[PDB]
């Protein structure tokens, strides 16, 4: 509200800056202290600040993460919020926005001087508007105030012609009718800073680690936490992160990428169930995915029926996931040797070996091809249903009530779909 | 945006070193934009000569493997790199980290046009196969399956079957072909529904927090885990405008001077990996471009899924 | 005025795959489709300090104290089995066409002038020398690198795959063909003609290259080592990590490409090294020194700019070097 | 460094160190009185908090097993 | 001024393999190709308090309380069968040649000067004494580290493998050929000449070394040992882990190479200890001390720098030591 108090604050801040640089330098000779006190205490320091602002720029999407030899145009832009649903971006970033700094790594003092909150809010909005409190505390003359204001406000604008370097990415996007646009994207440093803050709070925050310690002792807590597995680290500066940006200096590289991975990204091996009697309980049963599925089915078997429609729906796609994983497991056994089912053994699951190895019919033109064609084994579905009955909780309350009736009906639907899948395997 | 007259199953394509850096916030499988651009390049190179249109791609990911390692004492992961050539002064250049991964995918290409009746289906399927055999899919080469036990032939199937039973049988056999894999679909409606649920849970919640919550492993006290309906990966959903549309000659250092250039930024959406048996028709998995250049929103998605 | 393009790029022609490593016995190289793969294992090594001291650690007491601390490391190691003496290295190679066509380029007049320059080169002598040198680098086992060093006998079998079968097959003795001399042989000329036809074509020509090196019974093979940055973590890591694709030791594709690119014998320095990999500013990673410096008029950028803009056509060898750089690819163009 | 005491537990370091990779290391062993529970080779650049966090999980599972083993019997 | 190179990497000559150890019967060792491999087993030990106390807990009460609760742990153990008295250890050695040539060298003038120095060494004194001492270390079973100390009789059979067949076979009584003296023997001189031809680059040498030692029926054998970082309770207190390749006990290749390198009898201290492994700063891990201190002018780096840069050729023994270091290989060179 008063220019006198703003002058008092800025003089105070340059006073701690002066004493800090004198203490750090410890100048006992060469007349360094006199030059420091004659250049960083008056309006001459504001002249140097106006000089240094022209080399720096506040941005929200920088280009320097893309190959650091690329010289392009960095932008400080917030995209408009789309009407289309279910997608994220920079347009969610409102008041929780942090502005990047690009340029020299030694002139960033003017950035923290310009991002001050003296009377309650930032200097940027004060210098944009014609505020009586501002525009006079920094200059006694009007022309000096005007030139310093234009200098300190142009730091958020695009400097130079719009250019994206050769090392930067430019990606054609086909227009709906016979056209293309070039779409040079910039690295959203504001988004990765916001997600870095969120992930740092989730993985190293005080409440988060308190919840982790509560789970470690298996006790209750008013809130839970998150785990964030399979995070990837992409560093931008090999040894000098400050050459990219100040936000990339706060987090030294460390893009903290999220795991967009398919379910088969950790394929272990394929093995033949040789000397075992039933694959679904002996070799199929201890793959980690189906183990998790049957444990979720175990937990959901004994549950309240207040939301019984949603619970039955969830269990329906649950048992659908078990049958899908069974089909996938047979499909990946299809890449084994064609005649592994003919190996000697007392227990080799001959009833299910017709479905486990389709490829045996090629070598055995008359031994087992016609048997598999004519029989069309669908009792494998019955055996897997018996395995699922062995894998469901033995609750008599569900069996007496109609809950077991609904569970048996949805199981019958999933098993008849599964049997129809195994029906046309001879095509 | 259109219904294909046929589905073109590109067989198991071994992709050598695909860009594992899908987005500025996600890693792993390549972006669907890469696959849609590869299909558009197929149409631009061989689709026009065959008088057909190649729009829509189905991604199944029969096998995935990323060149990553886990350092000792850390639970996160780092990317294995390549030794670039030295500078002109004989010193090591600054390392720019890129992720490179091994794929094995088979693509369902949506075909519609007069070349389907003009040419045999096997001939156009073949010619598309040896056109794609000399291309790139996500920055990596394509391994063309030489001197193994038997190559997988390309197969084009017309969706207009002679009967409903014949169409259903053809769809199931095509699904049986690409069985050891998981179809990739988009879940924008699910992401919005979860965001509304989160907003009723607590206000002023952005869709970024809903996207993060749908992918992270949540632990709740009595210690259980909040279950997820599917795999629910976070994927880049396209590009949003960051600058006014410049003329083809305005932007310095452009790719060409015949195409307008607009600066953009990534849009992050929800995706799902699911078995191909859980889709009604195999044409519901096809990914399409949705540009809408007036407001930006240069998006790729798979509509007509549910 | 024919200003040079601000954005210039070339696609990687002649791109190989990962060299899968497998093991077996000699004189059974024909039935090697079922040879078991070479697996990367783990072993512990305990060494002693053997690096140079910085004149302050040379005190005997400090040296003895530092030796008394054991130096333990975990390394990835790849070995032939104790009953197999032959290492089989197999990879696939695609020779792409449209060799002189840039992938991205701004100026359309620069497009026409560059394509005219490549047309003049191809109808003057073509890819006869370049494909000859590439076929030589395929014929000798230069892509084995350290595996080629102490092998009793190396044989390279190269098959042309047209549709799904061997259209034409080659067999070479890699140790007879030198690593620094490019002679002429009839089978080598046929392979060079095939590679040149692939480079001049519109599609691609597929080759599989299978090399059998008789290393020794149970000896130690050398897959490509992976580049992992320590990034200042406090835990000690494994010092050596080997590359494998699916539980099978492999060599990186760019390593094989660098082996194939070793055709440049026209650099201004003497050929004491012999051929070097074709790169801009003639860099050699093993020698730590970049030949073809821009202070001399023999680097790729100045040679290309003089050839296409000022029409100053260089020597035939330098034209071969420029076109070999076009085969290699790269992201070019000034701001 | 020095032994870390966590209630009845003690994390005592080895008197002589070693080098794993290129970094100095010491073996830190966890005790419950006279019972040795686990040994870990840890970098010399770890502070006491990181060494304690390395054995926090083993201490927690000891606590869980002790709660389940000596839980009082329940009347219904 | 010819300063030494910053990158002076050397590759390893005399490449050994992992030594797989099997078991059988003496006087049945001629047909020993079908002998079953020695397997690594697990056994339980209970250790007592037998170490020095720290003067704080020497009171009787705490010592008795510690004795009342001994520690239980599982160790990997390898023994012969109770009906087998001899151990067969088999590995293959490959002599490479080209010792003076570095694998990586960023200084060309230094590389030329070093090559000239090694060439004039070879012209003056070829690889005759070094190969003789390597032949001694092959003839006696020094690669049997603890399997040799109490053996009744040790026999080493070395076969030169040319084209997959035994071109020449050797047979030595490894207990007659001691671990202390480098004497003269006609068969051993032939082996030394073959190793010399391998080191000089005049021929490809691959040797298959088989050692038979009578230890006793069911007696413990000593394969290589792996490092254990974490013991825990999930693993059954695994305290010692032995090295194996495929369910077969084995010795690390670097241990075999260290046993071959034990040729250095020229260190400034007295040779009452005997030969030591050829290392920079002459270090011995068991002795905890470094012979050839850098303070004295007899370590590898100062001798090499004086020999190459200042042309100060050392004594012939020190030249042998330097060339043995070059054969051994390393990451020689400063930062």
């Amino acid at each position: 509200p008063t220019w006198q108090e703003l002058r008092q604050f800025i003089e105070s801040f340059i006073q701690e800056r002066l004493q800090g640089k004198l203490d750090k330098l410890q100048p006992d000779e060469d007349d360094k202290r006199q030059t420091l006190l004659a250049t960083h205490r008056r309006e001459a320091w504001l002249a140097d600040a106006a000089r240094r602002v022209g080399q720096l720029q506040l941005v929200t999407h920088t280009l320097k993460p893309i190959h650091p030899d690329a010289r392009g145009s960095n932008l400080h832009s917030l995209p408009q919020a789309p009407g289309q649903p279910g997608l994220a971006g920079s347009h969610e970033l409102g008041d929780r926005l942090v502005s990047d700094v690009v340029g020299n790594a030694a002139a960033l003092d003017v950035f923290k001087f310009l991002s001050l909150q003296y009377q309650g809010k930032n200097l940027l909005n004060w210098l944009t508007e014609d505020s009586a409190e501002a525009l006079q505390a920094l200059s006694d003359n009007a022309e000096q105030a005007r030139e310093w204001r234009q200098a300190f406000i142009g730091i958020t604008t695009v400097k130079g012609a719009p250019a994206s370097h050769s090392l930067a990415k430019q990606l054609y996007f086909p227009l709906p009718g016979s056209g293309y646009h070039l779409l040079a994207p910039l690295f959203p440093t504001s988004l990765v800073h916001h997600v870095h803050a969120l992930l740092r709070e989730a993985r190293f925050g005080d409440a988060a680690k308190a919840a982790r310690e509560a789970r470690s002792r298996q006790e209750s807590w008013p809130h839970g936490f998150s785990e964030y597995p399979n995070l990837a680290i992409q560093k931008f500066g090999g040894t000098k992160p400050q050459n990219i940006s100040q936000l990339n200096n706060e987090r030294r590289g460390e893009n903290w990428l999220l795991p967009s991975l398919p379910p088969n990204w950790q394929r272990q091996n394929v093995n033949a169930p040789m000397r075992h009697s039933s694959v679904f309980e002996h070799d199929f049963g201890r793959t980690p995915e189906v183990s998790r599925l049957t444990r979720t089915l175990q937990r959901f078997l004994a549950k309240t029926v207040h939301n019984n429609l949603a619970i039955r729906q969830r269990r329906a796609q649950l048992v659908a996931q078990i049958c899908d994983e069974a089909l996938q497991y047979a499909a990946r056994l299809r890449e084994l040797e064609p005649g592994w089912s003919a190996t000697p053994g007392c227990q080799l699951h001959d009833a299910e070996q017709l479905w486990l190895d389709p490829l045996r019919a090629q070598t055995d033109e008359t031994f087992l091809q016609r048997r598999l064609r004519g029989d069309w084994p669908a009792e494998v579905g019955n055996r897997f249903a018996n395995w699922l009955n062995r894998a469901v909780s033995s609750d008599s309350q569900i069996l007496g009530s109609p809950e077991a009736a609904q569970w048996s009906q949805e199981l019958s639907k999933e098993l008849t779909m599964f049997k129809e899948i195994l029906e046309d395997e001879r095509d | 945006v259109t219904d294909p007259e046929a589905l073109l199953l590109l067989p198991r394509l071994s992709i050598q070193n695909a860009n594992a850096i899908s987005s500025p916030l996600t890693w792993g499988f390549p972006s669907p934009g890469a696959f849609t651009g590869f299909v558009h390049a197929l149409q631009r190179r061989v689709g026009i000569s065959l008088d057909i249109e190649l729009d829509g791609v189905g991604i199944v990911c029969h096998r995935f493997e990323a060149q990553i390692s886990q350092p000792a004492g850390k639970r996160t992961k780092v990317f294995n790199l390549t030794r670039n050539p030295l500078n002109r002064d004989g010193s090591t250049a600054a390392i720019v980290e890129e992720g490179r991964a091994h794929l094995e995918v088979s693509l369902l290409l949506g075909v519609h046009g007069d070349g389907l009746d003009d040419h045999p289906a096997q001939e156009i399927a073949r010619q598309v196969q040896e056109q794609a055999g000399a291309m790139r899919l996500a920055g990596g080469s394509i391994l063309p399956w030489c001197n193994e036990r038997f190559p997988a032939p390309n197969a084009e199937l017309l969706m207009l079957g002679g009967s409903d039973e014949q169409r259903r049988k053809n769809q199931r056999r095509l699904t049986r072909r690409l069985l050891p894999g998981f179809a990739l679909v988009s879940r924008e409606a699910l992401l919005q529904q979860h965001l509304e649920t989160l907003r009723t849970t607590l206000p002023e919640a952005t869709t970024l927090d809903a996207l993060l919550d749908l992918c992270r492993i949540n632990f709740e006290p009595p210690w259980q885990v909040r279950d997820k309906p599917g795999w629910l990966v976070p994927i880049p959903a396209g590009y949003n405008a960051l600058s006014p549309l410049y003329l083809p000659g305005e932007v310095r250092n452009a790719r060409d001077r015949e195409t307008p250039l607009r600066f953009v930024e990534n849009l992050f959406g929800l995706g799902e990996w699911l078995s191909p048996h859980r889709v009604a028709a195999l044409s519901d998995l096809l990914w399409y471009h949705h540009a809408e250049p007036d407001k930006g929103l240069y998006r790729w998605s798979t509509p007509r899924f549910v | 005025i024919l200003s040079t393009a601000s954005v210039l790029a070339f696609e990687r022609k002649l791109d190989p795959s990962d060299a899968l490593m497998s093991a077996g016995a000699w004189a059974q190289r024909d039935a090697s489709q079922e040879w078991p793969a070479v697996t990367v294992r783990e072993k512990s090594v305990r060494g002693t300090i053997s690096n140079r001291l910085k004149t302050k650690d040379r005190d005997p007491a400090k040296l003895d104290a530092s030796i008394q601390s054991p130096n333990l490391q975990t390394v990835d190691v790849a070995n032939l089995p104790s009953d197999a003496d032959t290492l089989k290295v197999r990879f696939t190679l695609r020779v792409l066409g449209g060799a002189g066509t840039p992938s991205a380029c701004n100026d359309a007049a620069y497009r026409d002038k560059l394509l005219q320059t490549v047309a003049t080169y191809v109808n003057d002598q073509g890819f006869a020398e370049l494909a000859r040198r590439y076929a030589h680098n395929l014929a000798n086992a230069r892509f084995l690198w350290r595996n080629r060093v102490g092998a009793e006998a190396v044989e390279v079998r190269i098959n042309h795959i047209r549709q799904g079968e061997v259209a034409r097959a080659w067999r070479f003795d890699a140790l007879a063909i030198g690593l620094r001399d490019f002679k002429a042989d009839a089978e080598l000329d046929a392979l060079a003609e095939l590679i040149a036809s692939g480079l001049s074509g519109s599609g691609h020509v597929l080759l599989e290259v299978v090399a059998f090196a008789r290393i020794g019974d149970g000896q130690e093979v050398f897959p490509s080592q992976e580049l992992i940055l320590d990034k200042g973590d406090k835990k000690g890591q494994k010092s050596k990590t080997l590359y494998s694709v699916r539980d099978a030791a492999a060599i990186h594709s760019q390593k094989i490409g660098n082996a194939l690119r070793t055709i440049d014998t026209w650099y201004p320095d003497e050929d004491g090294l012999g051929p070097i990999a074709v790169e801009p500013y003639g860099s050699v990673t093993s020698q730590g020194k970049a030949y073809r410096q821009p202070k001399q008029k023999l680097d790729f950028y100045t040679l290309l700019d003089n050839w296409v803009l000022r029409d100053e056509a260089p020597a035939v060898e330098q034209q071969h070097y420029v076109i070999a750089n076009l085969i290699r690819g790269g992201v070019f163009g000034e701001a | 460094m020095n032994a870390i005491h966590i209630g009845p537990f003690s994390i005592t370091p080895a008197a002589r160190g070693l080098h794993y990779g290129g970094l100095p290391h010491h073996q830190w062993t966890l005790y419950y009185g006279p019972r040795e529970m686990a040994i870990k080779t840890l970098p010399d650049s770890y502070t006491s908090s990181e060494v304690r966090d390395e054995f926090s999980d083993i201490i927690a599972e000891f606590v869980i097993d002790a709660r389940h083993r000596y839980a009082p019997d329940v009347l219904e």
